């Protein structure tokens, strides 16, 4: 089945997350840049040419962490002690409701892994765009779930928190701003 | 001097073993010399030869040419799924059951199995009988249930021995798969025939002194 | 080695708005000239032939001349920053 | 397990699980890591089978030190963990945690240090990280080939 | 190898109870059918010439340091042939640059 990039998904995801589209559009390229240039989209490195580009694996890791946490949310019934974020989400749901969480929440992995493998082998820039597009597609699909009503709130808060965590980690990779170097509890600070 | 293992005497190893009083396990060049009883039968080489073949320690792992650890079971013979590689074992399994109806799969058989394929060349090479293997195994590990197939027929047929574990082996900390691996190690190292601690045996000629009828002390060499 | 490898970028903490000072300097000049000996202290320094070194116990060592560019940058509280820079002449 | 110890001007005596080193540069998915070691997961033959067995065992074995990031799929969290563990001048790894700029400083410093330190002959920049991991997988392949006899 | 479909991570075996289910750290389970039921094996055959030396045996006719013997190649009828001796069994393999392999390899 043929594939094609669509900027609408990133525009909608940027609107939902309230951060500018160039922030998500450059995931994996946060390294060494101020967050101001990230949001303004200044100095965005060109699309990858080689399959050995670290940006491809960075965005793949982002999509992987999203899917991992989503499947943790789906399979809370299995965990003897679930991760803290799904616990914070579902501490007010019974065990039967926790199993219904698995029975209700749709799978979102589709065939991302095989498609990303083929794309990276074939076209690295297309692989980067596909990984960004798939992450945004999954987030908006989760945020667009309407039935059943009780799980809609949980799914929405999870999706917001997870995408925010991904973007927060990406910003955490970016260049630090002007900050006090004394917080590290020692006399010296080296680069 | 020889530096090969099993007969390590290079440098100061043997004098250190003597002087430093290393225990039996620490000795690297342990050699035993045994004389054949009834010194009429001691004079001929061939008899000493297959006596030495008898005395050699033969362990199970040396007789095995393939061993597989399987999560299967033979609770009665209902259907059960096995590994589809070794799935055609049921036809000879039924043959075993009808030919050995004194013993049946015990009620405590666990969901663990070991499929071992015998090296026909070695067991014909050292004259080890299949019945000997099975009776020694079932006498050394009653805690485990062993099933043997017919093997005397010909080439092409692989002598398959299947061994399944019962609960009493798991009765100990550690999981079931480590228990199965431990049992595989235990029965793999079991002794079929011979003497513990003997790695090899060989026949040698010694010059010995014996008294003739007329009080003359002769030095015999054909012993 | 001197130019590429030994770049220094450390920050140290000790007008109350100043929290740390970032010392940055790098050498771009290094040359090793032939061994010299100063004849009567106040001399211009003269060539040191190997046998002179061997007999007097001197070391057949040629002086190393170095020049560096230094950046002393001070980071204040609330992110205010000042940069002090100097071009340091070739010394030895 | 299979552990990787990197010694340099920056690092010293620190023993790290290999998959952690692979995933803090990206490709947190372990299937891609095993692929980088064996060069083909879909391939048949005994060498790939033993390779896969030992690598999976090494991945699942617990570690005394890197347990908190053992199952972490977040590259940033593992980078921050390693920067806390290996960098000097970080004596209380909780005060700087609140300040996002301190975390950014530590993470960026750690990534620059690793770019300079891990397999520098392949490169010393960010764009060479995947090829560094390819070469590391090749090294692990050679080691485990030697263990095969 | 069993990898989790959602997050591509290694999935433990967890031999319970009558069947085998592969469980990930994210909770995904994928069950098991027939071919997943092998735990471990160690076949006894001191032979790796089929794969250990495959590259070496292929490259041998181009290796200038390999020993040659005066025999005719049945395929291309060169009168010289490179001779390989492999392993503890001292298996002798005759190969040629034309692809001839002398029934071994
Ligand atoms: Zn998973
Ligand atoms: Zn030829």
């Amino acid at each position: 089945e043929p594939w094609t990039f669509d900027y609408g998904k990133i525009i909608k995801t940027a609107k939902i997350l309230d951060i500018s589209p160039a922030v998500i559009e450059a995931i994996g390229a946060m390294e060494g840049r101020s967050y101001a240039d990230i949001r303004e989209g200044q100095g965005a490195p060109p699309p990858p040419t080689s399959m050995d580009d670290p940006r491809l694996m960075a965005v793949d890791s982002a999509v992987r962490i999203f899917l991992y946490n989503y499947n943790c949310l789906r399979h809370v019934s299995t965990f003897n002690k679930p991760p803290i974020h799904v616990e914070r989400l579902v501490k007010h749901l019974s065990y039967e409701e926790k199993e219904d969480l698995e029975k209700v929440l749709p799978n979102v992995v589709n065939e991302y892994h095989t498609t990303f493998k083929h794309l990276r082998v074939t076209d690295p820039a297309s692989a980067l765009l596909y990984s960004i597009e798939f992450l945004c597609i999954s987030f908006l699909t989760l945020y667009e779930i309407k039935e059943p009503s009780w799980v809609v709130n949980i799914v929405r808060e999870f999706a917001l928190t997870e995408l925010n965590t991904i973007i927060q980690s990406e910003k955490l990779l970016s260049k630090p701003g002007a900050f006090n170097f004394m917080i590290f509890g020692e006399d010296f600070v080296c680069s | 001097r020889s530096v090969a293992g099993g007969t390590n005497k290079s440098g100061i190893v043997r004098p250190q073993e003597i002087f430093s009083a290393k225990p039996v396990e620490a000795e690297q060049s342990s050699e035993m010399l045994l004389r054949l009883k009834n010194p009429e039968v001691e004079t001929n080489k061939t008899y000493a030869q297959e006596i030495a073949n008898s005395i050699e320690l033969i362990t199970f792992e040396r007789l095995i040419l393939q061993w597989h650890l399987l999560y299967e079971t033979y609770s009665s013979t209902k259907k059960n799924v096995m590994y589809p590689d070794f799935a055609s074992d049921v036809e000879w399994m039924t043959d075993f059951l009808e030919n050995h109806p004194l013993l049946q799969p015990p009620e405590d058989i666990a969901n663990w199995c070991i499929r071992l394929e015998l090296n026909k060349t070695t067991m014909i090479l050292k004259s080890i009988s299949l019945e000997s293997i099975i009776n020694s195994l079932r006498a050394k590990h009653p805690n485990t249930y062993i099933m043997h197939s017919v093997e005397n027929t010909a080439s092409g047929i692989p002598i398959i021995i299947r061994i399944y574990l019962r609960e009493s082996a798991f009765r100990r900390m550690a999981t079931d798969e480590k228990i199965a691996v431990n049992v595989v190690d235990k029965l793999l190292n079991s002794t079929i025939r011979g003497i513990p601690g003997i790695k090899n045996a060989n026949v040698v000629k010694l010059m010995r002194h014996r008294v003739d009828a007329q009080g003359k002390l002769v030095r015999l060499d054909n012993i | 080695i001197v130019k590429q490898m030994f770049n220094v970028d450390i920050t140290y903490k000790d007008d109350k708005l100043r929290e740390s000072v970032q010392i940055q300097f790098n050498f771009t000049d290094v040359n090793i000239e032939r061994p010299q000996h100063r004849n009567y202290s106040q001399g211009n320094k003269i060539n040191l032939l190997p046998n002179k070194a061997r007999l007097c116990g001197l070391s057949y060592s040629g002086p190393v001349n170095l020049a560096a560019e230094v950046i002393l940058t001070a980071h204040y509280s609330n992110g205010r920053q000042e940069v002090k820079r100097a071009s340091i002449p070739p010394f030895q | 397990a299979i552990t990787i110890e990197i010694n340099s001007t920056k690092f010293s005596k620190l023993r790290i699980p290999w998959y952690l080193i692979f995933r803090m540069f990206g490709m947190t998915g372990d299937d891609s890591i095993i692929e980088q070691v064996v060069f083909d997961l879909e391939s048949n033959s005994l060498v790939n089978t033993f390779m896969i067995e030992i690598l999976e065992k090494s991945i699942h074995v617990l570690d005394p030190i890197f347990q908190p990031v053992q199952h972490e799929l977040n590259r940033e969290k593992i980078i921050q963990f390693l920067s806390e563990k290996v960098s000097k001048f970080v004596s209380n790894p909780s005060a700087y945690k609140s300040d996002e700029n301190a975390v950014q400083y530590l993470n960026e410093r750690q990534l620059t240090i690793l770019d300079k330190i891990l397999l520098p002959h392949m490169g010393q920049t960010a764009d060479t990280r995947v090829r560094k991991l390819r070469f590391l997988g090749l090294l692990i392949h050679k080691i485990l080939l030697v263990i095969m006899n | 190898m069993k990898i989790c479909k959602a997050c591509s991570s290694c999935m433990v075996r967890t031999y319970v109870d009558g069947n085998i289910i592969f469980r990930c750290s994210c909770g995904e389970s994928v069950q098991g059918d027939s071919q997943n039921l092998l735990v471990s094996s160690k076949v006894y055959h001191t032979g790796e010439m089929e794969d250990k030396y495959k590259i070496f045996i292929k490259n041998a006719p181009f290796d200038p340091t390999n020993c040659q013997i005066k025999k005719d190649c049945p395929n291309c009828h060169l009168d010289y042939l490179t001779q390989i001796c492999i392993g503890s069994q001292k298996i002798i393999i005759l190969v040629c640059r034309c692809g001839y392999m002398s029934n071994r390899g």
